């Protein structure tokens, strides 16, 4: 009757063990530019100074 | 919505006369308050980490910054009760904390200068935040003009101020000689290695941290502190530390540092053998903020540093606010009151407080021990946290020199409650007016967070699980 | 493994660092003062400042870079015994024997504990938990450093504490056994 | 009462009963010594059970 | 559980007015309404404080 | 009621789960004790043998007491961890 | 229900305070209430169960007030073994006559004394039910505050200091231990005195971890390096102060070696143990000399704790089931027998002359013949004369000691003498002679004072006549902390 109590709370340690070894492995993990930065307007691309613009300068 | 604050108050405010401005303040805090209240569901913006970018790439708003600036707003609430309610009715009280007719447009508008830091992400923004603050320092710490020392620390303030902003303005233009560029976003992992950005960058957090007060360059700032009153100098070595560090933890330019750790080591080194042999309550009250910055320059450090950041910012900023009101509760129980502006100095002034107000000194040593680091109170949860990432990231010299440095900072803050349990000749057994309803409400409630916050630890942990990962 | 130190060298760039030291504190000192002061008062008035200086550079290079290559290998010992060294030449300067003695001991074992933990202010990379192999192993290896088993092999017990106290390379049990 | 040198006595007597119950109808103070030769001429532990990877 | 939750805050709610009263040079029980008052408002800080957690739990479980 | 549970071993189990290596070690424990009764067993024999002996007790029992002798070196407590922090074996 | 009990006991101590001025009558009867509980969870206790008996979680995130069912647990976990429950019966029986010491000298402001006594019980109480680590460690300096203010307050001319010590030494060796307790808890991610066996480190970091609990454990029963805050916190406190200090923190660290050491980190243990025998026969040895030297006589009974805490360490790292078991007598034993001392000392000689030199008490026999009959029934039940615990102890820990290791065995065997001298030394001086001329009669001992002698001298003699009456707790826990491979 009490090996059965231990082993519960064995169980239930163990599973904080496991999150807090994930939650770690969550933080570290690389991240998509539409989560790190702004969501809309997810291209990086800048296409920025649109008035005397040059056919030629996009690459 | 402190935009709004700062439009209808100084409109307010000019058409009022001398007579009102304590209850205009009255009127901004429950204003602040329900901004608390009713506007903070926009936590759910930000779930599981979603970051926004406002303005064109200009301001940054993820969910540390939405702490931040929550944590702000609390303290301005606090800190403007301070203003807006008397101590007392006496004569006395009247004379000595007394509001400006423009004392809280200065506030706001380094709430607003200080909220611009932590939320911004361009160099340009940074600097105009920087810039507005340290005008509202300047001017909130000369304010009061009719005092000597005051004058004097605004004066310099104002040089080194000059100095630490124009050095920043030096990194951050000699940051755009190297790359067309004003973001930290376009570091993006890979030319830091090919790019030796080591020495712009240290130099702009140096030119950020310089101001904080750490070691080499700390003095004028604890002689600003000392000269500056006793309801000013609360609110000028809060707001700069959390907004200037609430900057610098966000963006981690200055990871694994060599500088940075010198400066550590020398900030917890001269902090904690620094305010030893001091007398002045305000001096030995800024040598903690010295030692409790140097705790941040170690995070500094770091990658991935928010939960012991946030954890022991709101720790510093309850025990730090609570142990400036209660030496503003101990006025009223010396036997010597100098110096209008500033009526408190030396700490042996408070030497009986045990026999008039006792649960005033239950008060004191419940934020001195949490000071030090007493474990069920919330400031150990703090210190603990930050050891937790010094020694998983491998700095294992700074984490002796920071137990070192906590055990030697012990005995400054122990010699407040040495003095205050004391034995005194003249008790008091019984007096006619009363303390503020309102206003020791919020000492209590900040003692109550210090002693019983230890319960929500694990509330804390998973809310913050789900909203920063 | 480990190649042997410069001592000629490495304590001659320490006396020019140490030599460069005192020049720039000297200087500071004498701008950061009262009273009749002039160009030739830096080394007159400085407090015996550049000796600080170039003594603490040759005596801490000298003694351990000598130590590292008499016991050849580098370890924090080496940074006892040096700072050893310096807190003898930092306490010369008190001319009292049991202060001598102890900013010797003192300042040895503060810079021995400085050594130990690696004698970096800032942090080793790969060397961190952050980066290393952690937890527990996944199948069957070599049990590095920061991670974590349920089992350890009985030979790598018998190898690393011995074979003596209660300690034998087959448990008592099965040495006694029927057949 | 409860303690394991009165049960660790009674279960080593019960493993021997086991083992030999003809031991069952000898009389009663020759079953005393009867089991107490058996206890030196056997084991009786199952220890080297236990460990089956030493083995 | 979500009671034991409200009379937990209700009783922080309890010790910073029982506090507050004694900083004061008060008596205790010197304005009782004080401590339903106090009592409530805390109370009502513990019911923000499990709701937020509840939904942080539901997102968790979410991601099965 | 002179109750028996079951014996477990620390080498079959997973160690994952908690109720078999508490039973693995109070198994090994109580296996222990027994071992130790025996002990005690041959030592009292051994004391009859010399109170009844009298003079001859080198001849009557030179076995029981090199029995004795051989048998307390080994048959004592040593503690389930150092059998289940190390394998033999591997 | 369990709120309605509480709210209920709430308003029954605020009305007896609002009708009697003085706490104490409720707080002994709050003692004796938890004496009968604990005994009660004694009944239902399991002896044939290794594992923890009677647990419960404290501030899960799923019930942040009050208990916890739950598939995930991330608070405070408490619960009892045999081990926990020896040291829980011998503070249980402590408190109320710690409470009822100061029952009469404490004048000026009481409420606050007795309030302060109860919550250090209180504390060093929840200090054995402890589960994690970092449970373990937040009630482990808990104290730390209530000793400063309690030393602070009350004491004699020296008491600044002495309150400054208390917080001082033991902080700082506490600091090292919350080190070693953060990277345990960075690499197992657990911290928690059910697994802890399972998990096994790396040799070298096992050493590096071992280092700073072993340095909290020397500055806690205090090890010859830093012995030394000790004379002073004891020689400068309250009556109430000394005796919960001597009798529940230096075996409160005691419990700490085996609860916290033993399990995980054995393959460091048995490099360490020649280092522990060198500093723990080291600390018998010169400080059973130091004692022999002494003008003060409440620093008497202070050095005669060290020696016999240095005892007791080479008993619990003798890795032997004897020196367990003797470690464990020998610290309930003193945990009796030293607070009765402190009595004799601070109790009924101080609160008579005031004055602790030894060079006014002389011929005590004449004037007080039952507190002088005292005086000799507990300097030789200190010393390790036999029938008394202390020789159970004693023997035990030193025959455990010399299976380790022979040598310091035979070094280690000459505490016998050690703790005879000085202490037959402070007996016959105080007991023996013409009455003094500087001392004048006072009255004879009171019946507080009996009745407090007398049961603590009653369980010493239980213990010394038969040490039997506490196995059926600890048989499990003497094998369970062996390393023999
Ligand atoms: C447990 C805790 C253990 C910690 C104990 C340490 C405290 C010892 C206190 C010693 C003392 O009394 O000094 C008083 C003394 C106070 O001066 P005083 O007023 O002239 O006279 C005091 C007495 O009257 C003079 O009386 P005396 O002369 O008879 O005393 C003899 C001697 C006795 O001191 C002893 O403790 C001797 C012990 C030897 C026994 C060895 C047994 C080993 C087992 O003490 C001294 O006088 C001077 C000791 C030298 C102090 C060294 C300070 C720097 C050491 C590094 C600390 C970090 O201290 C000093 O002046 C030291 C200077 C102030 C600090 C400057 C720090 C400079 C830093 C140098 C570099 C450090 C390198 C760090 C590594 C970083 C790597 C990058
Ligand atoms: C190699 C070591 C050499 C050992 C030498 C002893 C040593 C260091 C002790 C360090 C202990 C190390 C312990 C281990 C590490 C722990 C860190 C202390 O020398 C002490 O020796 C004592 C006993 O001989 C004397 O006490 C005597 O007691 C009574 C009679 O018992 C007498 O009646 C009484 O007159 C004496 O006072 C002391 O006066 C003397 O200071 C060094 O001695 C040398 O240096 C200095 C002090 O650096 C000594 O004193 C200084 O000079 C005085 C004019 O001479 C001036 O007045 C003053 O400038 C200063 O006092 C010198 O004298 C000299 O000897
Ligand atoms: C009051 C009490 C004070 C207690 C201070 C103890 C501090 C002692 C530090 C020990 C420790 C940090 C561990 C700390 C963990 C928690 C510490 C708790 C807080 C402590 C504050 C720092 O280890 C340092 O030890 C120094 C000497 O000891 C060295 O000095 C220098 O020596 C010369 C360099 O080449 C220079 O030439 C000389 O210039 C320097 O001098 C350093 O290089 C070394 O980093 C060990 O970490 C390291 O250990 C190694 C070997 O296992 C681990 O190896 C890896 O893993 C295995 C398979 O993968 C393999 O087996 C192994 O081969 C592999 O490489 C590493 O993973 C790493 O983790
Ligand atoms: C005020 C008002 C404005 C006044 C303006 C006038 C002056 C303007 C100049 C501006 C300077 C402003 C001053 C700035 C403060 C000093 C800044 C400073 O030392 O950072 C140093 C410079 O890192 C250099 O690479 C080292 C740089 C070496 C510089 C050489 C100087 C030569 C002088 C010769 C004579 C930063 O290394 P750090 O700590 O990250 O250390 C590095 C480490 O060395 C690397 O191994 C690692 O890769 C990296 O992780 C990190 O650990
Ligand atoms: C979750 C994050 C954690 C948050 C922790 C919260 C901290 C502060 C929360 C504050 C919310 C406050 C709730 C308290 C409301 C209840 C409360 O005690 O009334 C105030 C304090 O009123 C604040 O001081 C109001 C202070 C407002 C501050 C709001 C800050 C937001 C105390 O009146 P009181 O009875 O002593 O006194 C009055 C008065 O003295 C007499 O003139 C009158 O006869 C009679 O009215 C008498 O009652
Ligand atoms: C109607 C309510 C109006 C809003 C009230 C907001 C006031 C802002 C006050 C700031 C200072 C007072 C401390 C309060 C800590 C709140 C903890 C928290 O929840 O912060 C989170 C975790 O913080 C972290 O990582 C680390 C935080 C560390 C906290 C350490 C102190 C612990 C003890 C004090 C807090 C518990 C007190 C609860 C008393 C019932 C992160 O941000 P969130 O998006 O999830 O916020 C959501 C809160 N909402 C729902 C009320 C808006
Ligand atoms: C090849 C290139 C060769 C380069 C030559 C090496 C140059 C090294 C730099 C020299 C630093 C000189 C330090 C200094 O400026 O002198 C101290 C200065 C004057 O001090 P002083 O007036 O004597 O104060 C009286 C106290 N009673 O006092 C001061 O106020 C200076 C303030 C501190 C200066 C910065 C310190 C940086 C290092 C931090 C400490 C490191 C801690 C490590 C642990
Ligand atoms: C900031 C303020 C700091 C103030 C400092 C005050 C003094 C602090 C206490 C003094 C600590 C001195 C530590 C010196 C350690 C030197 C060292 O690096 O030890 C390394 C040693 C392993 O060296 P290894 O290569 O394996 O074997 C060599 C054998 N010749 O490792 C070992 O052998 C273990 C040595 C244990 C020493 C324990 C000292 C007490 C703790
Ligand atoms: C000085 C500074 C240091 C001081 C630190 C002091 C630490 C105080 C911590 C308080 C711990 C509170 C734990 C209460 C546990 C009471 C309890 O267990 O039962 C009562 C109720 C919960 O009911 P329960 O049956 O446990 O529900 C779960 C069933 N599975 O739970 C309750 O309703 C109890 C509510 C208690 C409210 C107290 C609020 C603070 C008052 C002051
Ligand atoms: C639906 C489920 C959720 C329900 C939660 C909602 C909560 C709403 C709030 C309920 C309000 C109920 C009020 C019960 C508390 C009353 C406190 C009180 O009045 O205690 C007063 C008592 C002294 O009483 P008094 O006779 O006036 O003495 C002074 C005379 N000069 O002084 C005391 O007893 C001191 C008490 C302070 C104790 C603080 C810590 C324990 C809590």
């Amino acid at each position: 009757d009490i090996l059965n109590e231990e082993a519960k709370i064995v169980q239930a340690l163990n599973n904080q063990r496991e999150l807090t070894i994930k939650m770690h492995e969550l933080k570290r993990e690389e991240k998509d530019y539409a989560h790190s930065y702004s969501p809309l307007f997810s291209d990086p691309v800048p296409q920025g100074g649109s008035i005397g613009k040059a056919p030629g300068s996009s690459r | 919505m402190l935009i709004l604050a700062i439009i209808s108050l100084i409109t307010f405010v000019s058409m009022s006369k001398l007579s009102d401005n304590r209850a205009i303040i009255r009127l901004i805090n429950i204003y602040l308050i329900l901004v608390l209240v009713l506007d903070s569901f926009l936590y759910l913006l930000f779930l599981n980490n979603q970051t926004y970018t406002v303005m064109g790439e200009l301001l940054i708003f993820n969910s540390f910054t939405f702490y931040i600036d929550m944590l702000i707003y609390f303290i301005m609430i606090v800190i403007s009760s301070l203003y807006g309610y008397n101590l007392y009715n006496n004569n006395l009280y009247k004379t000595l904390f007394e509001p400006k007719k423009e004392l809280i447009i200065l506030f706001l508008i380094n709430i607003l200068g200080a909220l611009l830091i932590v939320h911004s992400n361009d160099f340009i923004t940074l600097f105009v935040a920087i810039e507005l603050q340290s005008y509202s320092i300047y001017l909130i710490t000369a304010i009061y003009n009719s005092s000597y020392k005051a004058s004097k620390a605004s004066m310099l303030y104002f040089f080194m101020g000059g100095i630490l902003s124009i050095l920043i303005a030096y990194s951050i233009n000699t940051y755009y000689s190297v790359l067309n560029s004003y973001t930290l976003h376009s570091l993006d992992s890979l030319i830091i290695n090919t790019l030796d950005l080591n020495l712009i960058l240290i130099a702009l957090s140096l030119g950020l941290l310089f101001k904080i007060g750490i070691a080499p360059l700390h003095k004028w700032l604890i002689s600003i502190y000392e000269n500056t009153p006793i309801l000013i100098t609360i609110y000028i070595s809060l707001i700069p530390k959390i907004s200037i560090l609430s900057y610098l933890v966000l963006s981690n330019i200055s990871i694994n540092s060599l500088v940075i750790s010198i400066l550590a080591i020398l900030t917890l080194l001269v902090g904690s053998v620094g305010g030893l042999l001091q007398i002045k309550i305000k001096r030995l009250l800024a040598f903690s903020g010295l030692t409790n910055a140097g705790y941040m320059m170690l995070l500094l450090l770091l990658n991935n540093n928010e939960f012991s950041y946030l954890y022991y910012i709101t720790q510093y900023s309850i025990s730090h606010l609570a142990i400036f009101m209660i030496i503003i509760f101990s006025i009223y129980y010396i036997n010597y009151i100098n110096n209008q502006y500033n009526p408190i100095i030396y700490v042996n002034q408070l030497k009986g407080l045990i026999h008039d107000n006792a649960y005033l000194v239950l008060s004191m040593a419940i934020v001195v021990f949490s000071f030090i680091g007493i474990p069920p109170l919330l400031g150990f949860f703090g210190k603990l946290n930050i050891l937790m990432s010094i020694l998983n990231n491998g700095y294992y010299f700074i984490s002796i020199v920071l137990i070192v440095a906590s055990l030697i900072s012990a005995l400054y803050y122990l010699y407040l409650l040495n003095v205050s349990i004391q034995d005194k000749n003249n008790i008091l057994i019984n007096s006619n007016e009363t303390v503020s309803s309102v206003l020791s409400y919020i000492l209590s409630s900040l003692i109550i967070l210090i002693t019983f916050g230890f319960i929500y630890n694990s509330l804390i942990i998973d809310i913050f699980n789900v909203y920063f990962n | 493994h480990f190649h042997p130190y410069n001592t000629l060298g490495l304590a001659t760039q320490s006396a020019m660092v140490g030599l460069g030291a005192g020049v720039v504190a000297a200087a500071a000192r004498n701008s950061l003062a009262t009273g009749p002061r002039n160009i030739l008062t830096t080394f007159s008035k400085s407090g015996g400042v550049v000796t600080i200086f170039t003594g603490a550079s040759i005596a801490y290079v000298f003694t351990y870079c000598s130590a590292a290559n008499l016991r050849e290998r580098k370890d924090g010992w080496n940074h006892m015994w040096a700072g050893a060294a310096t807190g003898a030449v930092l306490g010369a300067r008190t001319k009292l024997v049991p202060a001598f003695i102890g900013w010797t001991v003192l300042c040895g074992a503060a810079c021995g504990l400085f050594g130990w933990t690696g004698a970096r202010f800032n942090a080793d990379r790969k060397a961190s938990l952050e980066q290393s192999p952690k937890g527990f192993v996944q199948e069957d290896a070599h049990q590095t450093f920061w991670e974590v088993v349920h089992r350890r092999p009985l030979s790598l017990t018998v190898e690393q504490l011995g074979e003596g106290r209660g300690i034998n390379a087959v448990p008592i049990a099965t040495a006694t056994e029927a057949p | 009462r409860e303690d394991i040198t009165f049960w660790a006595k009674k279960e080593l007597d019960q493993r021997v009963l086991d083992k030999h119950p003809e031991i069952n109808d000898a009389p009663e103070n020759e079953r005393d010594a009867l089991i107490v030769e058996r206890i030196i001429a056997g084991d009786y532990d199952k220890l080297a059970s236990l460990q089956k990877k030493a083995t | 559980a979500l009671f034991t939750s409200l009379v937990g805050a209700s009783g922080l709610g309890f010790a910073t007015k029982f506090l507050s009263n004694k900083i004061r040079l008060k008596p205790a029980g010197y304005y009782p309404l004080g401590y339903v008052f106090s009592g409530v408002a805390w109370a009502g800080l513990g019911l923000v404080l499990h709701n937020v957690h509840q939904h942080s739990l539901e997102v968790l479980e979410k991601k099965k | 009621e002179h109750q028996r549970p079951e014996l477990v071993s620390f080498d079959d189990i997973n160690y994952n789960d908690h109720k078999k290596v508490r039973e693995a070690q109070e198994s090994y424990t109580r296996e222990q004790f027994i071992r130790l009764e025996a002990l005690k067993t041959v030592r009292k024999a051994l004391e009859k043998c010399y109170e009844e002996s009298g003079p001859n007790h080198f001849e009557d029992c030179k076995n029981l007491a090199e029995q004795y002798l051989d048998m307390l070196p080994t048959h004592r407590l040593q503690g389930y961890l150092g059998y289940q922090r190390n394998d033999p074996s591997k | 229900f369990l709120t309605s009990i509480l709210l209920s006991s709430l308003y029954l101590f605020n009305r007896i305070l609002a009708w009697q001025g003085n706490v104490k009558h409720f707080y002994l009867f709050a003692s004796n209430l938890l004496l009968l509980f604990i005994v009660v969870l004694y009944i239902n206790f399991n002896t044939f169960s290794n594992s923890f008996q009677f647990n419960f979680e404290l501030f899960n995130s799923l019930n942040p007030f009050g208990l916890s069912n739950s598939d995930i647990s991330n608070g405070l976990l408490f619960g009892i073994d045999g081990l926990s429950l020896t040291f829980i019966l011998l503070t249980v029986l402590l408190i109320p006559l710690t409470l009822l010491g100061n029952w009469y000298n404490i004048n000026f402001n009481s409420n606050l004394y007795y309030t302060l006594v109860l919550a250090i019980g209180l504390v060093i109480l929840l200090n054995f039910w402890a589960l994690d680590y970092i449970s373990f460690y937040i009630l482990f300096e808990a104290t730390l505050p209530l000793l400063f203010i309690l030393i602070h307050i009350y004491g004699s001319s020296d008491s600044e200091r002495a309150s400054f010590y208390v917080l001082m030494f033991t902080l700082s060796g506490s600091l090292f231990m919350l080190l070693s307790i953060v990277v345990i808890s960075i690499v197992l991610n657990t911290t928690n005195f059910i697994n802890h066996n399972l998990f096994v480190l790396s040799l070298d970091l096992q050493t590096i971890i071992w280092l700073g609990l072993f340095i909290a454990i020397m500055v806690k029963t205090p090890l010859f390096p830093i012995h030394v805050w000790l004379p002073v916190v004891h020689s400068e406190s309250p009556l109430a102060g000394s005796m919960i200090l001597a009798g529940l923190i230096l075996k409160l660290a005691l419990y700490a070696i085996l609860r916290l050491l033993l399990p995980l980190l054995c393959e460091a243990q048995i490099l360490y143990t020649p280092m522990i025998y060198i500093i723990s026969l080291l600390t018998i040895i010169l400080t059973s000399l130091a004692t022999l030297r002494q003008i003060d006589l409440k620093v008497i009974i202070a050095y005669s704790s060290i020696s016999h805490m240095g005892i007791a360490i080479l008993g619990v790292c003798s890795n032997t089931s004897l020196g367990i078991y003797g470690s464990i007598v020998l610290g309930v034993a003193h945990g009796f027998v030293s607070p009765a001392l402190f009595l004799i000392v601070g109790g009924i000689l101080y609160d008579r002359y005031h004055i602790r030199i030894v060079n006014y008490y002389k011929g005590l026999t004449t004037y007080m013949p039952q507190l002088a009959t005292y005086i000799i029934i507990l300097s030789f039940a200190n010393i390790g004369t036999p029938l008394t615990g202390n020789f159970t102890g004693e023997f035990l820990s030193l025959q455990g000691g010399f299976i380790r290791n022979p040598i310091i065995g035979g070094i280690s065997c000459i505490s016998v003498l050690l703790a005879a001298i000085y202490q037959l030394k402070l007996t016959n001086k105080l007991t023996g002679g013409i009455s003094s001329i500087y001392m004048h009669r006072t009255n004879d001992v009171t019946i507080r004072e009996k009745f407090i002698m007398n049961i603590l001298i009653i369980s010493t003699l239980i213990i010394g006549i038969c040490p039997q009456i506490m196995y059926n707790l600890l048989y499990w826990t003497v094998n369970n902390y062996i390393y023999i491979i």
